[PDB]
RNA sequence: GGUCAGGUCGAGCCCGGGCUCCGUGAGGGGGGAGAAGUCGUAACAAGGUAACCGUAGGGGAACCUACGGCUCGAUCACCUCCU
RNA sequence: AGUGGUGGCCACUAUUAUUGGGCCUAAAGCGGCCGUAGCCGGGCCCGUAAGUCCCUGGCGAAAUCCCACGGCUCAACCGUGGGGCUCGCUGGGGAUACUGCGGGCCUUGGGACCGGGAGAGGCCGGGGGUACCCCCGGGGUAGGGGUGAAAUCCUAUAAUCCCGGGGGGACCGCCAGUGGCGAAGGCGCCCGGCUGGAACGGGUCCGACGGUGAGCGCGGAAGGCCAGGGGAGCGAACCGGAUUAGAUACCCGGGUAGUCCUGGCUGUAAAGGAUGCGGGCUAGGUGUCGGGCGAGCUUCGAGCUCGCCCGGUGCCGUAGGGAAGCCGUUAAGCCCGCCGCCUGGGGAGUACGGCCGCAAGGCUGAAACUUAAAGGAAUUGGCGGGGGAGCACUACAAGGGGUGGAGCGUGCGGU
RNA sequence: GUGGGGUAACGGCCCACCAAGCCGAAGAUCGGUACGGGCCGUGAGAGCGGGAGCCCGGAGAUGGACACUGAGACACGGGUCCA
């Protein structure tokens, strides 16, 4: 998990932590569709 | 690979009041944990279906505090009945529900939770499944293990056994060292498979008696006749090639009419259920233990 | 630290390194692997000839305000339909369904878009061999 | 001590730039030697030999009188441990952290949890190996000769 | 760790030149050191270079005549043949024969003018201007 | 239940080089883990379940390290000791988390007879030892003698072979590779998805080693003969018949190519070779129950 | 030169299998451009509970909670840097 | 007699940087240490002459490149002559400074050793600390608890609270600080033992044994996970009370996992000094920490005051540096050594593939497409449910008068 | 490596026997890509790119395979077969 350290600065943008939790998601779902 | 459990040896025979109407602490916690289990259980018409089994987590899933090696019990038993698929990586516990699962309880979600276990156990005995085994096992009138060790060897034998092949292989070779625990030790200090199969049918119609390592078990012919002519009403489900003898079916003749196990409708619904849907429970139950 | 390895003999590493980081460009990458050839729809032709499928108008970007008009062209070439700007001031009415026609790059920044209108990437030169500028002014005539 | 505790520490000692011994200096180049023979006999490792010829005897080095058996060379404690035969046949300065790095592997085999001390065993084991790695290039030691876990207990 | 005395050198020359110190000493002395200092001498960059046997490396002395702008050591010692010094010439000097170039040929260590005179070329070791 | 690991699949690919004399650090961590393994393990007679955790060896991995004072990863050592066990040079017993290991028979007599011999062959004589009495690894070699060509020709003759009821000797160690076929076919014949190692595959591997040579991904794990060794090889087996056919003739077109093949130098020298062809002979009926017992319900 | 026995090259042909590319594809997801539509106030001043990072659970989303860290934090009193 | 449009290529571009690029705050120095190949390497003496340089033999075709003259009217083109061309090659000779290679000498680099002193260096055993929760008995009635308010909850079966006694788990306050130690994460009750490391003082020994490190190896905060224990408080999820238009929260009452022990995994963070590491040099002043040195005081202490050297650690600050913020011998200045890392924003840390891990997930990592900027410092304003100061009738405290209730006058919006 | 066949000619080129070697991190193998060179375009130059027109060397005749005659061919305007 490569972290740019700029994609922290909130403006125009969700709470870094957050989107990282959302992409983490929809990567565990794609995984079990595959199995 | 060893699939055993250790100090829940008597725990397992709580379920002999589910064919009495008494009802404790352990048997509800059991019809507690078995509807948990089933709802935890995914399903979807391999590998896309198969939740883990974390012990630590399913503990507070219902506020509990339940040893593990309980819940390892119960859910072999649920495989051992044909209601749930078990997949066991190495120290690790893959869950995924069946056909049959999510049609008694799909159609049966509303009836007591002790007529619900009851009905799940007597679905699982009336089609082709591991159960289905030892009862005609029981049927044909083994005592113990080594008459079920036999009859295993027998039904591989006559090469049309492909369908439960695995099953068989699993309770051969847990009985490799059932038989050790009790040639030797008058402590049933291990589980095995067949020990789980003897109860839950003692939850129907067995009775068990631990005896210095060994699990010596009796019918109770009454209630083996009310479910015999059940089995019969629908035949899907395979003899396996075994027979019944003479002191077992003289037995179940000259007998009081005990009374119908439930209600009426329930019997014919059961039947209906089952029987407009035998090819695909059938299908995969040899997905389940079936080779080809 | 010193830049390195500012050795007398290390001219492996150094060659190593700037190979190494020359990937980094990106116009460097996009000439070396053929990118642009391997995704191109004109494959590096200049011009191409199509057939005109449908007149379409599109809605200028804002703050801009105004109504661009274009054609949906099919390729002979390959046969891929991609959107052709028309230019001129009332010149699309010279453009019709089913009609011969030269198309040409648009040269917007990075040979993209040009200006307000974007994704649109070419631009009408003649309908049936006959230049559009000139019919736009007016001297010739389409068949 | 910047090799691994990467510290710009100087604790050096100094000398002043005598080309020739002090002429206040009594004892003969052979009475230095009776000394030095004298001491290594006891038991004694070179530095503190020197020690002693500084400190009581008053020596500020043999570094100043040449080799009586070559102009070419002045005269060092080592090279008459070698004339007589008590030269050590390890380098000294390995054989002390031989000694370290088994009594430490000892002590941390009663010890299995204090990783600090692990460290410096991976510290001090790169010690033993470069030098090793030195000694082999110059040749004061077996070309085969090869430390090991468990024969430098014997040593 | 020191690698070459040189570098250092130079270094310590033209830090010293542009706070204006009168004196400098350069530590690791060595063989080479003194031959170049020869040389900008006699173009007069500096005034006596002087030896000083501190017992262990020596130690040049100098004092300067604040006539150095600055004095680098050409690390990578180029070759170079006669013919094409004008390239390296307009690399690390200023305009036509400003300053000088310092490289060893076979006879020796010497400046590159009187190397042209002579024909010579060699290995650049330093320059200074 | 499912045997398999996953990771490493790929990694006793190199154990094929010991066919020739190449040598690799590969191949020089998988002897010393052998060597490791087979000396901590004991051979203690354990028949019970107390028994074992009494008289055979927990694993600590942890503990396993290669001699660089560096950690050797635990998926190397579960192909390396499931390899042993499929071969009958040791036993297996996977208690809830932890495994414990006893050696056999053939253990404590094949490192016996060749204490003093080279490491490369001192593996190469625990392989050849392994197949020549009633192993599995025995029962897949003479699939291939038969002609079988992957998992499916194994499977095919498994099944057949359970047509019998003279099949006491090794019914649950068949059964363990038929449910491991069962459960990792699919993942080698459906979806082309390499990721996990059945018992089949492990033992191709290893036979590669010896006489074989295993073709990669085709979603499955084609396999090839070698007739030069093969001749070899059954020349030894012919020499010592300890070992039942399980009722699995040779096809004609191996026979002829054995023969149609010249002699290829023996595994090892003519006298450490005859060494073992005559304490295998010896001691052939221990051996054979102890693998009764180890695989065997009676 | 014809016919037959054999050898060599062998173009091709049939079957089985391994691999790659293109087309079309039911069906599933997310990415971006538009502004109209709807819900909510998350952030920027202490953004109305400081903010952010690593980890894990939950929630329609902004997000909330939990433990360890950070000053990319303020008002100040201030341990206090200056004083 | 051309000019315009599109596409492709070099310049622009020090936006590929050997000449010659950046990585504290914008892209980028890695979470730390070790070490292999490789690269860079102390001084002096003897030798060789591979590299290096000079001379010379052959050769590297023509056309083409440059120049003078001549021919076509000059030119383009061609001729004669001169010089270069990728030229990497090769024979012989000469030099030895340097790199290389070989033999000898030398400590300053380095490493070892020894002696007082310092320290939350780590590990193990024992001992102790106040506080909290539970339990038992006595006193004692009528509430406690909590909040902006309350409410849930506990309580008369005796609560809260005070006293006597027993049990449990966690943690070691004040002394405490920019202290100290450690490679980093990190490390604090007292004693006994084992063990690492450094400084300081001494050449006391050896002699370049060194720096860096691709590939490798090692341990490495929290949280999560596996197996068994444990569970005082705290508190993920969850259960209630309350708040609100809505509250999946903030507030309150509970409450499982976790937090602790043993044995493993996971290899992680704004792991930040956002500063990869070693050497030489470059104005200063000032404190603290440790060691040494010199004086003086001393109730004679490992006590007390002033200066210096060494090592560590802060502040201010000259020149210098830098977009500035700022740094400035603890550089982000000038040189010398070695790796990694960066090449407009997003798509993205994604797809696909590989490896690792039990699992969460870790390491590696594009493309199409989209966009006129993103981004950094700093100035002025405006604004803050920031801070400070000074004000009042378009502000309020004191007091008084009075409107909107009825009618009407007047006018605004609407019919 | 030994000892031979075949060639105009040395040569695993080929045959028989013997032995286990050869290449790879200084990038083997595999894949993508391309006739090589003298030269050509641009640039102050380091350098970057391109190999079509002319000359040298290379190779080819619908794809593949094969033979006669010849000093020279498996032969663009000789021959045979398959597709």
């Amino acid at each position: 998990m490569k972290r740019r350290p700029r994609k922290w600065k909130k403006k125009g943008r969700m709470r870094w932590k957050w989107i990282k939790k959302r992409i983490r998601r929809l990567k565990r779902q794609r995984k079990k569709e595959r199995g | 690979k060893v699939v055993g459990i250790k100090g829940s040896v008597s725990y397992l025979q709580a379920l002999k009041y589910l064919k009495t109407k008494k009802v404790t602490k352990r048997l509800k916690e059991i019809e507690k944990l078995v509807d948990t289990l089933i709802t935890l259980a995914p399903y979807a018409p391999i590998r896309k279906n198969y939740a883990k089994i974390s012990f630590n987590k399913i503990k507070t899933v219902s506020r509990s505090k339940i040893g593990s090696p309980r819940i390892k019990s119960i859910m072999l038993l649920l495989w051992n009945f044909g209601l749930l698929d078990v997949k066991i990586i190495e120290n690790s516990w893959y869950v995924r529900k069946t056909k049959l699962a999510s049609l008694l309880e799909e159609n049966f979600k509303d009836l007591s939770p002790s007529e619900k276990l009851k009905v799940y156990l007597l679905g699982g005995l009336l089609v082709d499944t591991p159960a289905r085994f030892v009862y005609r096992c029981t049927l044909n009138g083994v005592e113990d293990y080594k008459g079920v060790k036999k009859a295993i060897l027998g039904y591989l034998s006559d090469q049309r056994s492909n369908s439960l092949i695995i099953g068989l292989s699993n309770m051969l070779e847990s009985i490799k060292f059932i038989e050790e625990a009790q040639a030797y030790s008058g402590k049933k200090e291990y589980i095995g498979l067949v020990d789980v199969a003897f109860y839950g049918l003692s939850g129907l119609y067995l009775d068990v008696k631990r005896e210095s390592g060994k699990l010596t078990v009796k019918p109770n012919f009454r209630e083996l006749r009310a479910l015999y002519e059940i089995d019969k009403s629908v035949a899907t489900g395979s003899d396996y090639g075994l027979s019944i003898s003479k002191e077992i079916l003289e037995n179940l003749a000259n007998t009081k009419r005990r009374k119908t196990i439930f209600s009426e409708e329930v019997q014919e619904l059961l039947v209906n259920v089952i029987k407009e849907n035998a090819i695909s429970i059938s299908q995969d139950l040899q997905n389940m233990y079936g080779i080809i | 630290g010193k830049k390195a390895p500012n050795g007398e003999f290390a001219g492996r590493k150094l060659k190593l390194k700037r190979k190494k980081f020359r990937w980094s460009d990106i116009r460097y990458k996009r000439r070396v692997l053929r990118l642009k050839e391997k995704s191109d729809p004109l494959e590096g032709a200049p011009q191409a000839r199509g057939i005109v499928l449908e007149k379409i108008a599109v809605e200028a970007k804002q703050p801009n305000s105004g109504m661009r008009k274009a054609v949906r062209v099919q390729l002979i070439k390959n046969g891929k339909v991609v959107t052709a700007f028309c230019p001129g001031d009332g010149a699309i009415k010279f453009i019709d369904e089913h009609d011969e026609v030269i198309i040409e790059g648009i040269g917007g920044p990075k040979g993209g878009s040009m200006g307000d209108i974007p994704g649109i990437r070419y631009k009408v030169v003649k309908v049936n061999r006959v230049s559009l500028k000139e019919l736009v002014k007016g001297r010739k005539e389409k068949p | 001590a910047r090799m691994h505790a990467r510290k710009r520490g100087k604790s050096g000692s100094k000398r002043p730039p005598r080309t020739a011994p002090p002429i206040w200096v009594e004892y003969t180049v052979e009475e230095i030697e009776n000394l030095v023979v004298k001491l290594r006999k006891e038991g004694y490792s070179t530095a503190m030999i020197g020690t002693i010829l500084r400190d009581q005897y008053g020596i500020p080095s043999v570094k100043l009188f040449k080799d009586p058996d070559n102009p070419n060379r002045n005269l060092t404690i080592t090279r008459i441990l070698e004339k007589h035969g008590l030269a050590p046949e390890i380098p000294e300065d390995l054989m002390f952290l031989i000694r370290r790095a088994v009594n430490l592997r000892k002590h941390l085999e009663q010890h299995p949890k204090d990783l600090h001390s692990m460290r410096g065993l991976q510290l001090i084991e790169s010690k033993i190996r470069r030098l090793v790695k030195y000694y082999k290039r110059k040749g004061k030691l077996p070309k085969n000769w090869r430390y090991d876990p468990e024969t430098a207990k014997l040593l | 760790t020191l690698l070459d005395p040189l570098a250092n050198a130079l270094s310590h020359i033209t830090n010293s030149e542009r706070v204006g110190k009168r004196e400098v000493y350069i530590k690791p002395a060595s063989k080479l050191i003194g031959e170049v200092l020869r040389v900008m001498q006699k173009y007069g960059y500096i005034g006596e270079f002087e030896f000083i046997d501190d017992g262990r490396a020596g130690v040049y002395r100098v004092q300067l005549l604040g006539r150095i702008n600055k004095a680098g050591a050409i690390k990578p010692r180029f070759p170079v043949k006669v013919s094409e010094f004008e390239k390296w010439e307009k690399r690390f000097l200023p305009a036509f024969e400003f300053g000088i170039l310092i490289v060893s040929t076979s006879q020796g260590v010497m400046s590159h003018k009187e190397a042209i005179e002579k024909g010579i070329g060699g290995r650049l070791i330093a320059y200074v201007y």
